[PDB]
C-alpha cells in the first residue's frame, strides 16, 4: 500500500488502503529506526525532546488509535510494502499529486546541496506515472548513473604482482632471477591492468541490485535492468557503511559523484531518509538571501551566547556595522501576528546583536498569505523594528518570478 | 530468403571492410557468418583461407596480435621467442598469399613462398626455422613499403576471420593496433596506408585489403555500452533480427529437408504433421507464438533481448517443444528479467492468474513483510498446449 | 532414480548438463551414480573422469600446458603434457574409432593410442614421441572422414565436473568454449578443427564426451555465471526432496549400505527415533518442507536446506548434532545481520528466552540492536522446540 | 588542405613540440596527422623519418622507452637483457641523425655513424654487437654533455612520432620519464637542458629537439579521457570539430577527386550529380543533415559524442546512403540513446510522428506499468528521402 502525508496532516484508518494492522506494524519499526539514526541530521529550533518523544513511537509519525498524524519531518520511507512519503504542507493543493513532488525535490535541490538537473525532473512531468518519492530518487540515481556509464565505464587501474603465462607490463626482476628452472615457464610480472570491478563498481552493482528488487515503476525497471546488464561481470557485494567510506573522489572518478551521493542517500530493513522541515526552509532561504542581498554579505549560523547559546538562523552585516537579524521560521503565522514562542526569540536575537530583525515565512495557496509588500512592522517598546517578510513560492514551477518580488521587498527593507 | 542476408553482408564487406552481426542469441549470427565464408571461399574447415576464433573475458592482446610466450625448443629447455597471435598469423598470411598473384619486378616469389609455408605450418616453429621465419618476415615489410598503392588494392584471395562473440572480450584492448588499421582506408594499398610499428616484436605491421573480420556479437550479454568510437565506426553493424517467419509448417519443413536425406524428409513430414495437429491444426502457430512473445520482450525490456529462432527450429513433436520451452526459453526468460515474476507473467499474459495452468504459480505462504515468491511449474500433455494457446 | 530419466534425455539434445541445486542435495551423487549406471565403471579412469574446479584453476591443467620433466637425473626438460579435458576427449575419439568400418585402415595404430592414453605416467620420451606421432596420425585421419561416420560414435564418455560455478570458466576453457555446442563438435554440421596454442596439435570435442556439471548455487546463482555457460550448457535443478526422510524411505535408503544383521539394529534404532518424536512417520518430510517453503519466500529458491544432512540420523542425539552443527550454521550463514527473518523461517517469531533456537540477549547496544544468540538445547526440550517448527 | 588544419598544426607543433588532435570519431584526426607528416618528411611509409605507433591498454612502459625484455640467445635461452622501446629508438635516432652536421663531435663522427647504423638496423641486435651499441650510447650522452646549447637548438632533420589513440594507454605510466621532458624548453638545446637518468639501463636520456609527437586521442569515451593536468600542459590540444562543410556538392567533388586523380573524375561527377538530383537538387543537403544531427546531439548528449564527417564522406548513391544510414549511424544512434526512445525520435525530428514514413514505428501494444517502446522500420526508395527531408 502507498500512503502519503503532508506536514501536520492526518489520514483515517477506515478510508486507507490495505489492512489496519499492517500500517501500524510498519510505523513502529520506522519510528524506532528514526530513534537510532536521529543524531545524524541537524536541526534548527526543532524542540525535538530527544529523550521522551522520539522513543515513544512519535519520532516521524504519530500513530494513534483512530488516525495517523505526521510530525514536521519531511521526506519519505519504505517499510514492509507500506511506502510512506511526507511532503511539506506549503505545497499542498486546494497528476493531482504530481506538482508537490517536483516542488519538494527542487526545494531539496537548492537547500540540501544536491546537484541534480532540471531536465531530469522535467522528463517525468506529464507521463502519468504514480507519484512516489522512492520511485523518483531511484530514477534520479539510475538516470544519472546510466548517463555517466554510457560515456565511460570507470575502469580504474590497480597493479597486481601476477604470474602470467604471457608477458604484460613491467617484468619483476627480483622475482624472476630467483626463479628455479623447473618453474621458468611462467613470467612473473607487475602489470598495471585496468579492472572493471573496482570498489565504486561493486557499490553500483550492489546499489542497483537493491534498487531493482524494491522498485515499482515501469520506467525504473527498464533503466535498472540495463544498468544491471552493464555490470554483469562484477562480483556482487553486501552493502555496508564501510564500503561507502572506503572510496575517495579523485579526478578520475569525479563524474561519478552525482550517482554515488544519491546511492549513499538511499542505501547503507528501512530505506530512504528524513530531514527536518524547519532546517530545510532555513537552508532554502539562505540560498535566496545571499543571492538577493548584494549590498550586505550574509552568514548563516552566526552565534552570540547569552548569560546556553541562542543563535539566529541567519544574520546579514555589511562589514560589521549593520545588525539585521533574519530568523527563518516554518510557522504559519496565523491572524497576521507572530506567536508567543516566535516574538520572544525575535526580541533576544535583536537585543544581543539598535538592530532590526526580519522573519521570513512561507506563502502559497495552502499557507497563510499576507499582502505583497512587507506586511507587518512591529516595535517592541525599545525602538525595535520587526518586519514580517513573506516569500512567495513559484518553486512548484521552474521559473523564479517571486525572487524578483522578494528582492523588491528586501530593497525597501534594506 | 537467406541469399539477401548473404548479399547484405557481401555489400557491406566490400564497402566498410568488416561487419558485426549483432543480434539476440539463438538467431543464426554464428551460422550466417560461417555459411557465408564457406559459400564464398570453398573451404569447409578453418586454417588456410579463414580462421574461426571466439573471444572470452580473459582473452588478451598477446594471444591476438603478438606477445612474449615461453616455447619449447626441440624437446629441451624453454626459450622466450615472441609468438604471433591468431590475427598476425592470418594478417601476414593474407598478405603473402595475395602477393603470389601480383606480377611485379621486385617480388621475391621464391622468398614469399618460403614465408607462406612457415605461416601455414600447423606445427609450432622450431628455432632452426623460426629465425628463417623472422628474417623472411623482415624481407616482407621491406618489400611492402616499396610497392606502390596501385599494386596493393587488387589482391585476389579474400581472407576471412569469424570473430565469434566480439563483445564478450574487451574490444578496445584486443584490437590494440587494429582500431587505427581496420578501416578500409587504413589498410594496405588504400589512400591512408599505415604500417604500424608493434611494441613487442618491434617489426612493422599493417592489415592487407584481403582480410575481412566478420563479427558475431551477442547482445543479451555485455550490452550496447560499447567503445562507441573506435570499435563502432570501423564495424558496419548488421542487425540479424530473430525471424519467426522460419517457424511455420512449410518453413520448418523446408529447413529440415534440404539438410536431410531421402528417408529423413518423409519422417520429418510425418513428425511435423503430428506436432501441428496436436497444437490445434494451426500451421502458423510457432510463428505466432514467437512473434507474440517477442513483442512483449521489446516493450518491457530492450528490443535486443528477444528470444531467437534457433531454439524452435529443431522440434519434431510436442515433447521436444516441451524440452525447448523449459530449458532454452524459460531459463533464458528468467535470466533477462532478473528473477522477476510480476513482469515475467505479463510476457505470457498470465498476470492475473495463479495456481492453474500457469508457468509461474504463486506459493501459498507469503513472507514476513508481505512479499510473495513464485515458482516455476512443469506441465505436460494438453495442459501445456493449453498453457501455450493463451500466450497468443 | 527419477532424475536419471531426465539427464539421459537432456544429454542428447544439448550435449552437456549442469546439475545445480542447494548444497547437500545429491548433485555430486546423482552425477556419479548416473555415469556408473551407464558406463559400468565403478572407478574413475577409463570411460569417465572426475574433476573439481577452484578459483585458481588453470588452462594449463585442463586442456594442455607446460610441465617440467627430468631426463635420467639431468637438468629440467620442459615437455607439453595434456590436461584432463584433452585426455578424455582424445580418449573418446580413439575408443569410438574402433567400431567404425571406415577407421579400419589404421585399427592397429589407433588401438596402440588407446592403450597409451589410459595408462599412467609415461616414463620415457621413446613412447612419448610415439604418442605424438600417433596423435598426428589421428587428426590426419579424422580430418578426411565424412560426417556420417563421425555423427554416431558408439561408446559414450563422460566428464563429471564438480563445482562448475567456482572455476573461472572464461579462462580454463578459453577459446574452446565454442566446442561444446552440439552443432560445433566433431562430426556435427559446423565442426571445428581448432588449434591449441601450446603444442600446436589440433583439437576437437568428439560427440561422445558429455559434460555433466555440478553446481553448488548457495553462493553463486545461475544468473551470476559467465555468459558462455548459461547457453552452452543446460540446467537441471536438483531440488531438495524431503520425501527421502519418511519412516519407510529412510529404512530403504539405509538398507542398501548395511548387512542383514545391521538392518534389524537399523530397524530398532529408527523405531526408537520416531517414537521419541511423537509417533510421526511423516515428520522429517514435513520438517524440511515447512523450512524450505519458508526459505524460498524470504530468500531465493537456490538457498534451501538439502536432504543429505538428515540422511544419517539414527538417534535424537544424532539429529541434535545435525540440526546444530550442519543445518543451523547454514541458516546463520545465509541470514547474516538479520535475526528476524531466520526467526520466521523457524516460525518462532515473537517467542524469546525459552525453548528457542535463538534466545534474545538482554542488552540493547549504543543505538539499539536486537543481536540474538543461539541456544544449545538438549533432550526432550529440543524436541519440544522442534515440534513447533511443524 | 593547407588552409586551416595543416597550417595550425605546423605552427603549433613547431612552438609547443607536441600536438594532440582531440575530437569526436569520424573527424580527420588520424588523417590530418598522417597527411601532415608525409607532406613534411616526403616519406609515405614509416621507418627512417617517422614512426606510426598506437597506444592500447596492453601497452607497457617497458616496451615504450626502456624495460627488461628476455631475449633468445643460442646457448643460453633465457637471457634477460634491457631493450630500448620505440621512443628510445626514435629519440636516439633523431639525435644521432641530427648530430651529423655538428662541429664538436670531431673525434667520433665515425662513432655517430656507427651508432646510427645500429639504430636503423631492423635485425635484432646480436650480443656481440649489443655491447658495441651500449658503448656507443654512453659515448653519446658524454658528447652532448660537452655540446653547447647554442649548437643543439637547430638540428636539420625533423623526426616525428605519430602516436594514435594516445588516451587509451596509461599515459602517466607510458610517459614515465617523458612527463618532464616533453616541453620545448626542456628538450636538448632548450633553455633548461634536462638529461634524466633512466631506471633499468642506468644510462642518461634526454629527448632531442628534433622530435615531435602528434597524438590523436579520442574524446567520445570518457573513462579513458586525458584529465592529467600536469600532462595537458606538455601537449597543445587542437579541437578538430566534425565539419559538415565537407559534405556539400562542390566539396565532395573536391575531396574525392583530389585523392583519386585517375580518369574516373567523369564517373564520380555524373554519379554525384545524380545523387544530389535525387535529393531535390539540394547542393547543401548532406551539409544540413550532419549539421542538424550534431546540433541535436550536442544539446542532449555531450558535445564530444557528435557524428563525424567520415560516415557520409564515402557516399555515392541513394543506395549507398541507405547502406551508411541503416548500418553505420542508425545503430550508432541506438547506442547513444539505448532504449531512450523519446530522445532518439527527437534527434531525427520525428517527435510527434509515430506512423508512416518514419524510421521508428510505434508498437500498438503498451506495457503493464504504462511503458511503451518503438521499433525500427527499414525504409527504401523515395520514402527514405522523405524520412530524411524531415530532419533538415
Ligand atoms: N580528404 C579529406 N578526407 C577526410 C577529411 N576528414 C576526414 N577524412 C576521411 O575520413 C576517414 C577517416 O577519418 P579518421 O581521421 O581516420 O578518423 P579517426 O580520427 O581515426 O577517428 P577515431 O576512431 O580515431 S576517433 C579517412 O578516410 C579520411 O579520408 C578531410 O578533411 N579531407
Ligand atoms: N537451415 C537453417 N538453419 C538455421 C538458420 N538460422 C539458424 N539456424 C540454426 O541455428 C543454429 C545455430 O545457432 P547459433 O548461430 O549458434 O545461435 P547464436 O550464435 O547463439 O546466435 C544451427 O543449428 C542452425 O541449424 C537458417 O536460416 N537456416
Ligand atoms: N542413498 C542415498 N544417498 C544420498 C541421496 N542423495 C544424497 N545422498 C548423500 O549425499 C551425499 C552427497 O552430497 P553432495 O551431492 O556431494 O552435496 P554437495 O556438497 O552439495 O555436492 C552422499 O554422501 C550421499 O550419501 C540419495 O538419494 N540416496
Ligand atoms: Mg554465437
Ligand atoms: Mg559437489
Ligand atoms: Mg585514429
Amino acid at each position: 500500500t502507498t500512503i502519503t502525508l503532508y506536514e501536520h496532516d492526518e489520514k483515517r484508518y477506515r478510508d486507507i488502503a490495505g489492512d489496519k494492522k499492517a500500517i501500524q506494524d510498519a510505523l513502529i519499526k520506522l519510528n524506532k529506526q528514526f530513534k537510532k539514526d536521529f543524531k545524524k541530521l541537524d536541526r534548527s529550533e526543532d524542540n525535538s525532546d530527544t529523550e521522551d518523544t522520539i522513543d515513544e513511537s512519535k519520532g516521524v509519525v504519530e500513530v494513534y488509535a483512530n488516525k495517523i498524524k505526521a510530525r514536521h519531518y519531511v521526506g519519505f520511507a519504505a517499510v514492509d510494502n507500506v511506502f510512506l512519503q511526507i511532503l511539506p504542507k506549503v505545497f499542498k493543493p486546494k497528476e493531482d499529486t504530481w506538482e508537490p513532488i517536483l516542488a519538494f525535490i527542487r526545494m531539496l535541490d537548492m537547500a540540501y546541496g544536491l546537484k541534480i538537473k532540471d531536465h531530469d525532473l522535467a522528463y517525468l512531468q506529464g507521463r502519468n506515472l504514480r507519484p512516489n518519492l522512492y520511485e523518483v530518487f531511484i530514477y534520479l540515481f539510475a538516470k544519472s548513473l546510466w548517463s555517466e556509464v554510457q560515456r565511460g565505464y570507470h575502469r580504474e587501474y590497480v597493479e597486481v604482482h601476477r604470474e602470467e603465462k604471457f608477458l604484460r607490463g613491467k617484468l619483476l626482476m627480483s622475482r624472476q632471477i630467483r626463479k628455479l628452472p623447473h618453474q621458468l615457464n611462467t613470467f612473473s610480472v607487475e602489470v598495471h591492468e585496468l579492472i572493471e570491478d573496482n570498489l565504486l563498481n561493486r557499490i553500483f552493482y550492489a546499489s542497483v541490485r537493491e534498487a531493482l528488487r524494491r522498485t515499482t515503476w515501469g520506467l525504473n525497471r527498464k533503466l535498472l535492468g540495463e544498468l544491471m546488464l552493464a555490470f554483469d561481470g562484477i562480483t556482487p557485494i553486501h552493502l555496508r557503511t564501510e564500503h561507502f567510506e572506503r572510496v575517495h573522489f579523485t579526478r578520475l572518478n569525479e563524474r561519478f559523484r552525482r550517482p554515488f551521493e544519491l546511492a549513499k542517500l538511499l542505501f547503507m530493513e528501512v530505506s530512504g531518509f528524513f530531514v527536518d522541515m524547519n532546517k530545510l526552509f532555513e537552508r532554502f532561504i539562505e540560498r535566496v538571501l545571499v543571492r538577493n542581498l548584494p549590498p550586505e554579505y550574509k552568514l548563516f549560523y552566526q552565534e552570540s551566547y547569552p548569560f546556553s547559546s541562542q543563535k539566529p538562523d541567519y544574520v546579514v552585516r555589511k562589514g560589521n556595522t549593520p545588525v539585521v537579524v533574519l530568523d527563518a521560521k516554518y510557522r504559519e503565522l496565523k491572524e497576521r501576528i507572530p506567536s508567543s514562542d516566535m516574538l520572544r526569540q525575535l526580541y533576544v536575537y535583536s537585543r544581543i546583536w539598535p538592530a532590526v530583525i526580519v522573519i521570513p515565512s512561507s506563502s502559497t495557496y495552502n499557507q497563510g498569505l499576507p499582502d505583497k509588500p512587507l506586511e507587518f512592522e512591529f516595535f517592541d517598546e525599545r525602538k525595535l523594528f520587526i518586519v514580517a517578510y513573506n516569500m512567495d513560492y513559484v518553486k512548484t514551477g521552474a521559473i523564479f518570478k517571486a525572487d524578483k518580488n522578494f528582492r523588491r521587498s528586501l530593497n525597501n527593507i534594506i | 530468403n537467406i541469399k539477401e542476408d548473404y548479399f547484405r553482408v557481401d555489400m557491406l564487406l566490400n564497402k566498410k571492410g568488416q561487419v558485426i552481426l549483432y543480434g539476440p542469441p539463438g538467431t543464426g549470427k554464428t551460422w550466417i557468418a560461417r555459411k557465408y565464408v564457406v559459400e564464398e571461399t570453398n573451404e569447409k574447415t578453418p586454417g588456410n583461407k579463414w580462421e574461426f576464433i571466439t573471444f572470452h573475458q580473459s582473452y588478451s592482446y598477446e594471444e591476438f596480435i603478438e606477445g612474449f610466450r615461453p616455447r619449447t625448443d626441440n624437446e629441451e629447455k624453454i626459450r622466450y621467442v615472441v609468438e604471433d597471435g591468431i590475427f598476425k598469423k592470418i594478417a601476414l598470411r593474407a598478405l603473402v598469399k595475395g602477393l603470389f598473384e601480383l606480377e611485379d619486378a621486385t617480388i621475391g616469389k621464391d622468398k614469399i613462398h618460403r614465408l607462406y609455408i612457415l605461416l601455414t605450418k600447423k606445427e609450432p616453429l622450431s628455432p632452426t626455422e623460426y629465425e628463417e621465419y623472422l628474417r623472411l618476415k623482415r624481407y616482407l615489410w621491406e618489400l611492402v613499403g616499396g610497392l606502390p598503392k596501385d599494386k596493393l588494392k587488387n589482391l585476389t584471395p579474400k581472407f576471412y576471420l569469424i570473430i565469434d562473440e566480439i563483445n564478450r572480450g574487451n574490444i578496445s584492448k584486443i584490437f590494440g593496433e587494429l582500431i587505427t588499421l581496420l578501416e578500409k582506408d587504413k589498410r594496405l594499398g588504400g589512400e591512408n596506408q599505415l604500417i604500424v610499428r608493434l611494441p613487442y616484436s618491434g617489426e612493422p605491421f599493417a592489415v592487407p585489403p584481403n582480410l575481412y573480420i566478420i563479427g558475431t556479437m551477442n547482445t543479451a550479454d555485455r550490452s550496447i555500452a560499447l567503445l562507441d568510437v573506435a570499435l563502432r565506426r570501423r564495424f558496419a553493424f548488421i542487425e540479424v533480427e530473430p525471424r519467426p517467419e522460419f517457424l511455420e509448417k512449410e518453413n520448418l519443413k523446408k529447413i529440415r529437408e534440404k539438410k536431410l536425406k531421402t528417408e529423413d524428409r518423409k519422417r520429418l513430414n510425418e513428425k511435423l504433421n503430428e506436432l501441428f495437429s496436436k497444437l490445434g491444426n494451426d500451421n502458423y502457430f510457432l510463428k505466432t507464438l514467437l512473434e507474440k512473445i517477442n513483442v512483449r520482450i521489446t516493450v518491457v525490456k530492450d528490443r535486443d533481448h528477444r528470444i531467437g529462432h534457433s531454439y524452435f527450429l529443431n522440434v519434431e513433436t510436442v515433447e521436444d517443444l516441451h524440452h525447448v520451452w523449459y530449458y532454452e526459453v524459460l531459463p533464458l526468460l528468467m535470466e533477462y528479467f532478473y528473477n522477476d515474476w510480476e513482469t515475467i507473467k505479463w510476457v505470457l499474459n498470465e498476470k492475473g492468474k495463479e495456481h492453474g495452468n500457469v508457468f509461474f504459480e504463486k506459493l501459498r505462504l507469503t513472507g514476513p513483510n508481505g512479499e510473495e515468491a513464485y515458482q516455476l511449474k512443469v506441465l505436460e500433455g494438453d495442459a501445456f498446449i493449453g498453457a501455450l494457446k493463451r500466450i497468443i
